[PDB]
RNA sequence: UUAACCAUUGUAGGCCUAAAAGCAGCCACCAAUAAAGAAAGCGUUCAAGCUCAACAUAAAAUCAAAAUUCCAUAAUUUA
């Protein structure tokens, strides 16, 4: 999922990424919401990689690793798989997700 | 509360709904201050915010809601960072006749000071001592209680 | 140097915080009220005592100058035009004979103040302008409509 | 309503014009200001908040400026400050040099402090030091403001005891002038905030 | 509402949960 | 539209002060001089008077005229023709009570000026006033 | 060069400890 | 508008709205802006009605309906 | 202090101004009215004329946290 990721702030319009391919005219600076847009994978990748060590063995920890923009996964992945991780992040509730009997114990604070 | 029936009209005065009773600060100025909810509110408190906001995501009026000026930045900024995160899908912005959403994918925000249609890309982010800074949060809530060690970073 | 820097920052002024904000403060007493104005009450209070039925109609958006010239009108009509800017108007009943003609003088509406009972005179001012709206008659400072001022006029 | 103010006890001196100034005539700015520092005979006058130099073109500016405005029937003009005597080497022009808090120019009249503000924080911005337009009652403001301040420190360590008491030998860091200026003072520049 | 009640938000409570000994 | 002029019944046709002003919004010059004549006729010839024309947008006069002007007869019930350059406190004549009472008496018989408040000491101020734009000087004797 | 938080308290709990020491002269 | 009808009764409960509404409608300014108007004020809840020559009559009444709402909804009506 | 509304009459007041009427210069600096500045910015062949102040009707309440290629990655609350 991770095409749902969400970023704090305005992250999505104001961090840029800055390759270079190493040769004349090689420099390229892209946007979040744009690299997005080109793989929804693309940035988880990218964040993984810095956060890890710069050392030889972090290319080969990268091979370890396998990000699904969607839900859907391989079958033999999910007999692989031995734990789920809870997320980091408890997701705010929209006023749907709110449930009816929440709505009644909350007061009215003022009347219109 | 008025509403126009519809050239011949008629405006009916109908029931609003009323404050529950016993505030727990009777006698405070502001609704806020009755309900001593001054530092404990964030945008994510959909249900207090809701109550202040026009049925399309319209600002109501201070004077009719009657609360401190401070509290209307606060409550407003608050409502703003809902609207731009999609918490109130029942709020949404009026479509005024026939028009339909662009329908290109709404990526997924929160604690967003300001609208992401005009802010620039960051292009040179700085070094150690130059590092550009990006804004997290607004200033209208440094006042809120903190329940870390150290303030939250603003500036992330 | 850093080490100065560091001096500087500890010694940095701590400034207190209030209990409860200017806004969100308990009601607070208040100072006593002050007539400042004055002067307008003895005028209003003279012309009202003077005048025991006053005709209470709304002004158009007439001109100052036909106010005189209608003024002198009602002299004929042995009424006078004595009007004053009506945001003292409202304390008059504060501090005057009575108390209660607050409802009757609401908004900015002409006044026709006259001491004598010359029903047939009051109803020419009324023919004057048709457009004009006669809120009533205070017939004797008892309020009453437009329909029972001509009523008891009678 | 209430009486309105008037200035009819205020006499205003013939020469109700600036004087001029000669273009020509070591820490004579690095310091607390101790000379102009109170309202002479005006009640409204330009106060400096930073040591600078001011050389004749700046007299020129403010001389010319305030010749130009003022209105001799209702206001007045004196000088507070001597004429450039310090050469600055190319000798391109001399300067006159001003230490923090002196009072340079000070206008009084039939005038309200309203009606200078904007003429002074001109002036005030074309002199080579910061500097802000002053008053007889915004002065004392924010000297009652600076003493409030002062007053109310919540902070349990304070400049001066750690000063005079040499804690941590900060003395060996410490210029001997940095006792006096007890952190309002830095250089040529004052820190009216530090209380 | 009795008196000191504060209705439950993000900041009315502490992110720490009290327990008994 | 009231425009408002101070020009002498003597010369019905002064031209720029009145002609054009009043054509620029579109009137017949000719009538105008010609009812302002019949005034002339009426008043003394010679004599300032305040005018209140009304010009209407129906191309219409609407003429209205009253008493001559106190302010010239007090310059010239003090001789005097051309004033000094201020006035403000240069003076040639000087006007005595019952010079200033007489003519205000008569004054009180126009609907314009407002000549119809029943105390005199409104009128005698206007003149007092008057005077005082003037280069007269209104002492009670001399 | 900004302080650190910790590098403020540090000095500060240090400010204290020579002030018993004077206290200790006082008498 | 060739006719603006107010109607209110001062003696009894009176509407700030519908008579401030009448001042407005009873301008220097504002009736020769519709010179066509004939302006007739009824003094005696309150009834505002407004004829056309088209045939289109609009009725306001001003007990729950602000001077603005007459105003906003005549000023549309009078371009036409 | 600063948010709505309105602007009547003396008098184009005297000054070399052709003329300058609050508003080219120049004056001193009053009146009526409920409210009119002998005028505050505009307009100006000159004036008519645009508003501000007038009166009525609104509602408020001491500063911060240049030219090869961006350059750790990130991150607001469990004491
Ligand atoms: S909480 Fe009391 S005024 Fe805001």
């Amino acid at each position: 999922n991770t095409r749902h990721i969400a970023f704090s702030g305005n992250k999505w319009e104001q961090k840029v990424y800055s390759s270079h391919t190493g040769y004349p005219g090689g420099f390229r600076q892209v946007t979040a919401a744009q690299l997005h847009r080109k793989d929804p994978v693309a940035i988880v990748k990218l964040a993984i990689y810095g956060m890890l060590p710069k050392n030889l063995h972090r290319r080969t920890m990268m091979q370890r690793l396998h990000l699904f923009p969607d839900e859907d996964i391989p079958e033999d992945i999910l007999k692989n798989l031995v734990e789920e991780l809870p997320q980091p992040r408890r997701v705010p509730k929209r006023l749907d997700e709110y449930t009816q009997e929440e709505i009644e114990a909350f007061p009215r604070v003022w009347t219109p | 509360l008025r509403e126009v029936v519809k050239t011949v009209i008629e405006g009916r005065i109908t029931e609003t709904p009323k404050a529950t009773p016993d505030p727990p600060n009777p006698s405070g100025q502001c609704p806020i201050c009755r309900w001593n909810l001054k530092h404990k509110y964030t945008y994510e408190d959909v249900l207090l915010l809701s109550q202040f906001i026009r049925p399309y995501g319209g600002m109501l009026p201070r004077r009719v809601t009657g609360l401190c000026r401070e509290e209307h930045r606060k409550i407003e900024e608050c409502v703003k960072m809902a609207h731009r995160a999609g918490l109130l899908p029942n709020h949404r912005p009026q479509l005024p006749e026939g028009c339909l959403p662009k329908d290109k994918p709404k990526l997924n925000r929160y604690l967003t000071r300001w609208a992401p249609k005009s802010v620039k890309p960051i292009y040179k982010k700085g070094h150690r001592w130059n590092k550009v800074g990006m804004a997290v949060g607004s200033p209208l809530l440094k006042d809120n209680v903190c329940y870390s060690r150290r303030p939250l970073k603003m500036m992330h | 140097h850093f080490q100065r820097q560091k001096l500087m920052a500890i010694t940095e002024y701590i400034p207190p915080k209030p209990a409860i904000n200017p806004r969100c403060l308990p009601p607070p007493p208040k100072p006593p009220k002050e007539e400042s104005v004055r002067l307008l009450r003895q005028d209003i209070v003279a012309v009202f005592r003077d005048n025991r039925m006053i005709a209470v109609c709304q002004n158009v958006a007439l001109s100052a100058e036909d106010k005189l010239l209608l003024r002198h009108q009602l002299r004929k009509h042995k009424i006078f035009i004595k009007v004053f800017p009506s945001q003292v108007l409202k304390p008059f009943l504060e501090n005057s004979k009575y108390r209660n003609l607050l409802p009757l003088f609401v908004g900015h509406n002409l006044l026709l103040v006259s001491e004598e009972p010359k029903v047939k005179e009051m109803v020419r001012v009324l023919k004057s302008v048709p457009f004009l709206p006669l809120l009533g008659g205070c017939v004797d400072d008892t309020i009453l409509s437009r329909q029972g001022l001509v009523d008891y006029a009678k | 309503l209430l009486p309105v103010p008037t200035f009819e006890n205020v006499s205003i001196p013939e020469r109700s014009k600036l004087k001029f100034v000669e273009r020509v005539p070591l820490k004579d700015i690095r310091g607390p200001s101790t000379e102009a520092t109170d309202f002479t005979e005006g009640n409204f006058a330009i106060l400096a908040l930073g040591g600078g130099y001011l050389h004749w073109g700046h007299f020129e500016m403010m001389r010319l400026t305030i010749n130009r405005f003022m209105d001799p029937k209702n206001m007045f003009a004196i000088w507070r400050v001597p004429a450039p005597f310090k050469p600055i080497t190319r000798i391109d022009h001399y300067v006159t040099p001003v230490k923090t808090g002196c009072l340079v120019v000070e206008m009084g009249g039939r005038c309200e402090f309203e009606e200078v503000k904007g003429i002074l924080n001109q002036v005030a911005h074309k002199l080579p030091f910061p500097a802000k337009a002053v008053s007889r009652k915004t002065l004392e403001r924010m000297h009652q403001n600076q003493r409030e301040r002062e007053l109310n420190n919540q902070n349990p360590w304070t400049f001066e005891h750690i000063a005079t008491a040499n804690m941590f030998g900060i003395r060996k860091f410490l210029s001997p002038y940095d006792l006096t200026q007890k952190g309002r003072y830095w250089g040529k520049f004052y820190m009216p905030k530090r209380v | 509402y009795p008196q000191g009640y504060v209705p439950k938000t993000s900041l009315s409570s502490p992110p720490w949960q009290e327990v008994v000994l | 539209g009231v425009i408002r002029s101070i020009v002498r019944a003597g010369q019905a046709i002064p031209g720029p002060p009145l002609g054009p002003i009043l054509g620029q919004r579109g009137v017949s010059i000719n009538q105008f001089c010609k009812e302002f004549n019949e005034k002339t006729k009426d008043i003394k010839e010679g004599i300032p008077l305040p005018t209140k024309i009304f010009i209407k947008p129906d191309r219409t006069f609407e003429l209205k005229i009253g008493q001559p002007t106190v302010s010239y007869f007090l310059k010239a019930a003090a001789g005097i023709e051309k004033g000094a350059r201020h006035t403000g406190k240069e003076v040639a004549g000087l006007v005595s009570l019952k010079h200033v009472y007489e003519i205000a008496c008569v004054k009180a018989k126009d609907d314009a000026f407002a000549m119809q408040d029943v105390p005199l000491s409104s009128v005698v101020r206007s003149i007092i006033g008057s005077a005082r734009s003037l280069g007269i000087r209104v002492v009670k004797d001399l | 060069r900004t302080v650190s938080f910790q590098a403020k308290e540090s000095m500060i709990r240090r400010l204290e400890v020579e002030a018993e020491n004077h206290y200790w002269l006082s008498m | 508008v060739k006719l603006v009808r107010v109607q209110f009764c001062p003696f009894e409960k009176n509407v700030e709205s519908t008579r401030t509404f009448l001042q407005t409608v009873s301008s220097e300014k504002v009736r020769a802006t519709n010179l066509n108007c004939s302006v007739i004020a009824d003094v005696r809840e309150p009834c505002v009605d407004v004829l056309f020559g088209d045939g289109y009559r609009l009725i306001m009444r001003g007990a729950h309906l602000t001077t603005q709402e007459m105003l906003s909804a005549l000023a549309s009506h009078i371009r036409d």
